[PDB]
């Protein structure tokens, strides 16, 4: 089965 | 099992190896950092045993056995640095002095014994045949895991102590051969190199430090001998604020808070290489007449004043693969590597550090 | 087969 | 087997 | 695929971006899902119907003026010949269709006729909506919910498309993310993801990137443009022509693209009446000036383009560290036939359902 999702993305630039 | 003598050693070395790693860390010219402890130990051993009066007298210092005999120092080195091979792991020391020097018999003999030292005459005027016999030497030292120690030999007048070495940590519960893929490790917000992963999901000892923003995992190693733990915070951001944190008691706490939980490991896959010319970072923390030519006494060495320490390569090949013992949960944690890291290699019976470190930067092309 | 990518980041300050 | 987990989620908006 | 069709299919693709641009001005408009085939049919129904003007504008429209009327249908008939198309035209109750146009409008148009009364307008928006339902196979349940103009002819395209792709995704690589409609609105959806080798170019300048998905055995292919983040689709609108469609087509190379697109259906009823009279069908949609006499009896009320587009993984049964193609933000595509280069579709979506 496909693995889990991926760890969330870096925050957005100031 | 360590005897008393290589017990108080062995702790000894390991608070030489958190400052060293702390001094290193603080220098904004070092991006990764390997260090065993024991072998950083037996340097200041061999200035010991090579040294007279003050010269000798610091090296103990600096290991914090100047309460110590040199024999029982000498003694419990040997023990730690046997017990370090005892398949995979590879070391070699190497003492090179220019070819104006001899080397005592008798400083010969014993560095050989307690040491495993070996000695070679060089000529450091000639800079590239310096080079080729060191890198050559380290090479066959880890058989072509470690192919170059340094790229410069700055000083044709002093000492160069040289340790080579590779280490491999052998999972207690191999990763598969075929979970390993292309992603990007971000060494910072905006710069991500091209790395290869490796991915395994099992039952590990975890905590997830909410207030202080990162995790810790221990990852055991072959009949859990040992373990491999790795400290990295939530997102990306530089390894100084989690250092200031790092210490021996902090170690215990997080340890202790530690539970067996799923977690999906993701790691850099393949052979990190780190040299370290320490002698800057040991005489920064007071071995300074070593390294001192107007000031050293390595009389013992050559038999006379002739020479001073002039560099100690600390080089390290430490490979990250897959293989591990053939052994081997609905929602797991995600323990995913791909930005900086710290990580301790712990003996679990004695509790002695075989390496602490550091992942800043892998081998890999900027994506 | 790997599993999806993650959620978007938060926004920036 | 389950695969591996995904890669990380794109950076927020800044 | 014929000298005709080919001629002519340039020229309904022409008219697509003419459309689907002067749609995305207009600001009541949300999602647009546009067959430039079927557009262009109904301008050719119109010079198929009409006499003098009515019909001249029409050809103009479609930028046929100097071809013959015969080329203009058997052209169209050979291009307009998952897909579900139905077209019917509605007409009041003391309105009767002339056998030849009937005839003729079937042949080329595959064209259906139905007389209307609007004396109960539940009734007749009940009609248009079962004949939509039944075109679809349920997949468009609702065309309209108001008929604005009860007088004229209703000329009504119902249209359900589902892209299956060339690698499908997997079934199970679908979960609940958030679709940002705006940097402070965002919509709970259900996405689908997959990584393989696409056709893929990011423009760093003009913060974009755009991927090819080709579509069963190659023969199509689905264009999707999107800025870098959240932002209005009218900065990409203004960059978004046939000229630097090219541009991006051969600036594309294949590069291992992790997709994630939402999954669903996407409902559009589109009322073209307004847009093709800016577009230069002004008699056609006058009463007081339509000659469609050829139909007889009286002018055009509306032009109802309805469709239902699925986003779905089904398809047809290493790599190097992907780059990310997260479409949870606005977005335009394109469906492209690969030999002809032939627009099937042109869309954008600002707002699913959830």
């Amino acid at each position: 089965p496909p693995g889990p999702p991926g760890p969330r993305g870096p925050p957005g630039p100031p | 099992m360590l005897s008393p003598k290589a017990a108080t050693l062995a702790e000894r070395s390991a608070g030489l190896a958190f400052s060293l790693y702390q001094a290193m860390a603080k220098d904004q010219a070092v991006e990764n950092i390997l260090l065993s402890p024991v072998v950083v130990a037996s340097s200041l051993g061999l200035v010991s045993l090579g040294g007279k009066a003050t010269t000798a007298s610091q090296a103990k210092a600096v290991l914090s056995a100047e309460q110590l005999r040199d024999e029982e120092v000498h003694a419990g080195l040997g023990e730690l640095l046997r017990s370090l091979s005892n398949v995979t792991w590879k070391l070699g020391s190497r003492l090179y002095g220019p070819s104006s020097v001899s080397f005592a018999e008798d400083f010969v003999r014993s560095s050989k014994q307690h040491y495993n030292c070996e000695h070679s005459k060089i000529n450091f005027r000639d800079k590239r045949s310096a080079l080729q016999s060191i890198n050559e030497w380290a090479a066959q030292t880890t058989d072509g895991k470690l192919p170059e120690v340094t790229k410069d030999v700055e000083r044709t007048d002093g000492a160069l102590l040289v340790n080579a070495m590779f280490f491999k940590p052998h999972w207690d519960e191999k990763f598969h051969h075929k979970m390993v893929d292309n992603r990007g490790f971000m060494v910072t917000r905006s710069y991500t190199v091209g790395v290869t992963m490796m991915h395994r999901t099992g039952l590990y000892n975890y905590y997830d430090d909410e207030k202080e923003k990162l995790q810790i995992v221990e990852m055991p190693l072959a009949h859990k001998l040992s373990s491999l733990i790795i400290l990295m915070p939530h997102h990306v951001e530089p390894l100084e604020r989690l250092e200031k944190l790092l210490t021996k008691e902090q170690l215990k706490i997080w340890m202790g808070k530690m539970q067996k939980k799923a977690v999906a490991i993701s790691l850099p896959k393949g052979v990190v290489e780190v040299t370290h010319d320490l002698q800057k970072h040991l005489a920064g923390l007071g071995l300074t007449e070593a390294i001192d030519k107007n000031k050293a006494d390595l009389s013992r060495m050559s038999g006379k004043k002739d020479l001073y320490l002039a560099s100690v390569f600390h080089a390290t090949a430490f490979e990250w693969d897959t293989e591990g013992n053939p052994f081997d949960l609905r929602s797991p944690k995600l323990f995913y590597a791909d930005h900086p890291f710290i990580f301790l290699v712990r003996d679990t019976q004695s509790g002695s550090l075989l390496f602490i470190g550091r992942l800043v930067r892998p081998k890999g092309d900027k994506m």
